[PDB]
RNA sequence: GGUUGCGGCCAUAUCUACCAGAAAGCACCGUUUCCCGUCCGAUCAACUGUAGUUAAGCUGGUAAGAGCCUGACCGAGUAGUGUAGUGGGUGACCAUACGCGAAACUCAGGUGCUGCAAUCU
RNA sequence: GAGAACAGAAAUCUCCAGUAGAACAAAAGGGUAAAAGCCCCCUUGAUUUUGAUUUUCAGUGUGAAUACAAACCAUGAAAGU
RNA sequence: GCCCUGAAAAUGGAUGGCGCUCAAGCGUGUUACCUAUACUCUACCGUCAGGGUUGAUAUGAUGCCCUGACGAGUAGGCAGG
RNA sequence: AAAUAUGUAAGAAGUCCUUGUUACUUAAUUGAACGUGGACAUUUGAAUGAAGAGCUUUUAGUGGGCCAUUUUUGGUAAGCAGAACUGGCGAUGCGGGAUGAACCGAACGUAGAGUUAAGGUGCCGGAAUACACGCUCAUCAGACACCACAAAAGGUGUUAG
RNA sequence: GGAAUACUGCCAGCUGGGACUGAGGACUGCGACGUAAGUCAAGGAUGCUGGCAUAAUGGUUAUAUGCCGCCCGUCUUGAAA
RNA sequence: GAAAUUGUUGAAAGGGAAGGGCAUUUGAUCAGACA
């Protein structure tokens, strides 16, 4: 027999392939997982993992975002990644030229990106660019952003809102709520 | 029924030291703490006010907060399978600066000195500590010393 | 209809499963209950001190 | 280093025996556990 | 407990600062290997002596072999022993050839005839009687009547196989 | 070294009985107009430092002193205890193995150390 | 304990010893001696605001309590409380 | 110490049974020997892990190849069928 | 005043130098708190181990328990009732204890060879009617832990003191 | 005085009998032996010979013999009850 | 035109149940592979 000291047969944890069924996500998986095996490049590995993230870890960058990326100091110039959809932003007036790669851009993103002479690229011809992503900025969206969060961790003191349906006053404001109504959270 | 209150099962706890009751004396008072600082947690009966629940009776945690006749003293305890932090308001008169940090203090000053002591003639130091190691060989001499032989002894009463 | 009363009978067993988890510690920690005179004045030290680095990036 | 890089070994059943009726007395009441000091050799090797 | 060799074994307290050169014991132990000797060695002295192991040495350990290992011998043997109800001395006699081969019947004998296992007893002495006629126990002076002789009456011849066709016969 | 004012550790400083204390200090000590408190100027308040005294306080020394403090292979590796056995015993209980280890006892040695400031044959 | 008319076992007076052998509403246990007890003097902080904390705990509530902030007061020569 | 007395219950009956007496009994010692789904080595299944391999011109890239370790299971969860 | 248990500590979130910020705090540019600038690297500060560590969500069953050693309350006691720590049974077969939930041994993929555990080796039954020293004779001998019970008290039976 | 022997330990000293296994499928490695050519027991069995080519071996099935095996489902601390 | 259950025929076993597991003998039966 044996003393065990973690369980056995135990999954790692992680995905591995995506979860999506879709032919031209599984084709870029196999360029990435390609790249990975045979460069010793850092952004391969990032970016084959990033490939299987399911639609709430991969939140959607928006170009404002982009934006105030390249405003980093020596970043104008390098060329920015989204593994994951770039979103449009009215609240931004002046937009940079740039480069950038991702899985998709909406309709207006690539508009605004475009309009300022700047480029829309594929992760994969990202790679033909750059195959050890060499001068590359990968950005991620807000993952706890989420209307679920919200609602995570839940209890007294917590300060975390409640799952509820109609608001207002009258929905869950009161015995519990406030010091005169026997106490409050 | 049951009884479980504040001071319950601490009879002897917060007892007083044979031939030691009465006032404290000054230096407990003269003592001084600053944030970070480490102490050591033990209730002086003659004291009520602002003195720790028995749970934290020999406990040790690090100072918080420093305030007119007190120290906030943060200590982890464990509750379930977890620890949670806890805030003890205590008075100076039921905590004492800890030496837990004494042969840290005194041997880092220390290591310091034949770090730099060593380094200037050209190193070679060895500063970790090492536990007891066995014993090495060693000769014992006769002279002056013949072996006493001794056997078991009868039984007897004696009494 | 009497039963068991009360065991600690196998409660460290469960407690050790998942593990007793040693404290965690930040760097930082927060001032939750900190002298409210002391903290109203180290507020304005900071803004004063972070003031004298804008000021040395001039 | 040395020592962690070698696995625990994996011995088989003494060949001899155990040279003893009752394993789980210590090795000075005429059982098999604790310090046997040089006579660990005797049973490693009728284990390896 | 076992098939004895007979040590010497020498101990002292550690030394110290203000006390290098300890005193140093000796017992002669009958045990059957020097693991279990060195252990009894500590046993007792500690019945002895203000130390345990964990504050002393084993000086030298080395076994006593019989200076004389044929020539029959008789054994002056004294033994404290404990009882179910109570601790006792005792003095037996026993005639062998080697203190080993003595000390080995002795615990036969304490068994047997007391019920006395390994732990209940306590070697206090075993040594040589010199003379005649200060043998003391019978069962022994028997033994040393002038031109001594005696048959064994009844002789049994063991079988080698499970037949036999004669029918045997105890002569001798 | 003494002494004083303020101390730290709070009996090696306490307790009982004796004896010794130069110089300064402290003290006891004189007074009752004033502030002030009393049944009572005993305490407390003021005034003198003059009129008097080492008697007490105080300090120190003595004592096969009581107490306290320290130490010790003094007792004791004892009591007790963590771990082991298809160990003994009807049992009560007990021995052994690998470890940890007291208290009383007994004997010896002690009997305030010390900070700041002023002062003194 | 040793003393003083009526005065006795016990009334009121004085001196000595006195580590608490008393007293502090109450059960008991802790605590306390120029006090935490007894006598006297001045009082209303047993007040105002709203948070943090400890016990019980789910780290909810309630009860009780702790140390601060911001007021206004009390007492004391004062530090303070 | 062993043995004996002390020692009384219900269908016939249990050191497991037979039976055993310098034991096949009791105490103790020494060897040898028997045998678990356990230990050691090896093959094969499956689980988990770590590697390697898009290069046409032939057939599974959820593939193929190398390597290591692991495998009890009610209530219950998930997975591939 | 133990033993067993038990709090904290063994560094880069560390140590030392210089001297900025404030309305707090000091008699005071005093402190306090947070900082800028500078100096020292894997024997950087004990051992052993680490099939890695951290984190988040959501949901099942469960919420009659029972037993063993040790501690332990009530009770004359109980295969009784009640707690402490661990280990088990429940949920688990396998080898041993004839038999048996919980004891001993040992935890399970399908198999070959080997060696063992606990326990055994007259015959049932695999395995010495092996060796060795004693003791024991029972007209109700005795025979292996848990365990399937025996006591005071007696013997000029016999043994050794 | 001078040896021998026992005991315990060591040898990268030699050597006999017996059992199970033979996974892998060009080469590729680490070596060993040789002056060399070459050889080898060095990253997993080959050589040589015989018998049958069929119910012979093997499957299935009935039976017999050794040892083993209680009635499932259920609630239950505990079910063959 | 299933099963429970039944008649006949054939084969087999059966000292207070029967059925089951590992293994082989015996009988009956059968696949494959050889050139
Ligand atoms: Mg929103
Ligand atoms: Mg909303
Ligand atoms: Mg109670
Ligand atoms: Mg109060
Ligand atoms: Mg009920
Ligand atoms: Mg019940
Ligand atoms: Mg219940
Ligand atoms: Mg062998
Ligand atoms: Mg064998
Ligand atoms: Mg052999
Ligand atoms: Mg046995
Ligand atoms: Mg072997
Ligand atoms: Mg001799
Ligand atoms: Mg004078
Ligand atoms: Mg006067
Ligand atoms: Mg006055
Ligand atoms: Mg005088
Ligand atoms: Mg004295
Ligand atoms: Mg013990
Ligand atoms: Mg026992
Ligand atoms: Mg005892
Ligand atoms: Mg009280
Ligand atoms: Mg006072
Ligand atoms: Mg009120
Ligand atoms: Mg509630
Ligand atoms: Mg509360
Ligand atoms: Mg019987
Ligand atoms: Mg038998
Ligand atoms: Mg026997
Ligand atoms: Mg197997
Ligand atoms: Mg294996
Ligand atoms: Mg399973
Ligand atoms: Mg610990
Ligand atoms: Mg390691
Ligand atoms: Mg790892
Ligand atoms: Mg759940
Ligand atoms: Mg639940
Ligand atoms: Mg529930
Ligand atoms: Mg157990
Ligand atoms: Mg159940
Ligand atoms: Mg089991
Ligand atoms: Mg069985
Ligand atoms: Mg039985
Ligand atoms: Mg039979
Ligand atoms: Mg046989
Ligand atoms: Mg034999
Ligand atoms: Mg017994
Ligand atoms: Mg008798
Ligand atoms: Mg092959
Ligand atoms: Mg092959
Ligand atoms: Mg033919
Ligand atoms: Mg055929
Ligand atoms: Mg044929
Ligand atoms: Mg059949
Ligand atoms: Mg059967
Ligand atoms: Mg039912
Ligand atoms: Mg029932
Ligand atoms: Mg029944
Ligand atoms: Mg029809
Ligand atoms: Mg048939
Ligand atoms: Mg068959």
């Amino acid at each position: 027999g044996i003393d065990h000291t973690s369980k056995q047969h135990k999954r790692s944890g992680h995905r591995t392939a995506p979860k999506s069924d879709n032919v031209y996500l599984k084709l870029l998986v196999k360029l990435y997982t390609f790249l990975a095996r045979r460069t010793d490049a850092p952004f391969n590995k990032v970016v084959l993992k990033a490939l299987f993230l399911s639609k709430i870890n991969r939140p959607p960058v928006s170009v404002s975002r982009i934006a105030r990326a390249l405003k980093q100091e020596g970043a104008a110039n390098k060329t920015v990644v989204v593994v994951g959809t770039v979103t449009d932003d009215a609240r931004i007036f002046e937009f940079p030229k740039t480069t950038v790669a991702a899985l998709r851009f909406t309709a207006g993103a690539r508009a605004k990106i475009v309009k300022a002479g700047g480029e829309c690229i594929t992760l994969d011809q990202l790679a033909v660019r750059a195959p050890k992503g060499q001068n590359t900025l990968i950005l991620r969206g807000p993952r706890n952003s989420r209307e679920a969060v919200r609602h995570f961790g839940m209890g007294p003191h917590k300060g975390k809102a409640p799952r509820i349906l109609s608001t207002g006053r009258k929905f869950e404001r009161a015995r519990g709520r406030r010091r005169s109504k026997g106490f409050k959270v | 029924g049951k009884s479980h209150g504040y001071r319950s099962r601490t009879r002897y706890m917060f007892q007083r030291d044979f031939r030691k009751h009465g006032a404290v004396h000054l230096s407990t008072y003269l003592k001084v703490y600053k944030v970070g600082d480490i102490v050591d947690i033990k209730a002086n009966g003659s004291i009520q006010k602002g003195m720790p629940h028995k749970f934290y009776q020999g406990k040790t945690g690090v100072v918080y907060n420093v305030t007119k006749s007190s120290v906030g003293v943060i200590i982890n305890k464990m509750v379930g399978n977890r620890y949670l932090e806890k805030r003890l308001n205590l008075r100076v008169e039921h905590i004492k600066h800890s030496k837990c940090r004494q042969e840290f203090l005194e041997r880092v000053k220390a290591n310091a000195a034949k770090r730099a002591e060593a380094k200037a003639q050209g190193v070679a130091v060895q500063l970790k500590r090492q536990p007891a190691q066995p014993r090495e060989s060693r000769i014992v001499s006769t002279e002056g010393n013949v072996p006493q032989t001794l056997a078991p002894v009868p039984y007897e009463t004696f009494i | 209809a009497k039963s068991k009363n009360h065991t600690a009978h196998n409660q460290t067993r469960k407690a050790h499963r998942n593990g007793i988890k040693k404290p965690k510690t930040y760097k930082y920690p927060s001032l939750k209950g900190v002298d409210p005179k002391f903290r109203r004045n180290h507020k304005h030290a900071l803004h004063g001190t972070a003031k004298a680095l804008a000021a040395a990036k001039k | 280093q040395a020592n962690n890089f070698l696995w625990p070994f994996k011995l088989s059943n003494p060949s001899g025996g155990w040279g003893v009726p009752r394993k789980f007395k210590h090795f000075i009441q005429g059982g098999s556990f604790g310090n046997r000091e040089e006579f660990i050799n005797k049973l490693v090797k009728s284990m390896n | 407990m076992a098939h004895f060799k007979e040590y010497q074994v020498i101990g002292r307290r550690l030394p110290t600062e203000s006390v290098p050169e300890p005193k140093l014991f000796r017992m002669r132990i009958f045990a059957s290997n020097e693991v279990i000797a060195k252990s009894r060695y500590w046993y007792f002295l500690q019945k002895l002596h203000k130390v345990k192991k964990a504050s002393g040495e084993i000086v030298s350990i080395n076994q006593i072999n019989e200076a004389h290992p044929t020539k029959v011998k008789n054994f002056g043997v004294w033994v404290r022993y404990d009882s179910r109800s109570g601790t006792h001395n005792m003095y037996k006699e026993i005639r062998d050839v080697s203190r080993v081969a003595a000390v080995e019947t002795l615990y036969q004998d304490m068994a047997a005839r007391h019920r006395a296992r390994f732990r209940s007893i306590h070697i206090l002495k075993v040594a040589e009687i010199e003379k005649t006629a200060d043998v003391k126990r019978q069962y022994v002076k028997q033994f040393l009547t002038k031109d001594l002789k005696f048959p064994l009456p009844h002789r049994v011849q063991k079988s080698t196989k499970t037949f036999s066709y004669k029918r045997p016969s105890t002569f001798y």
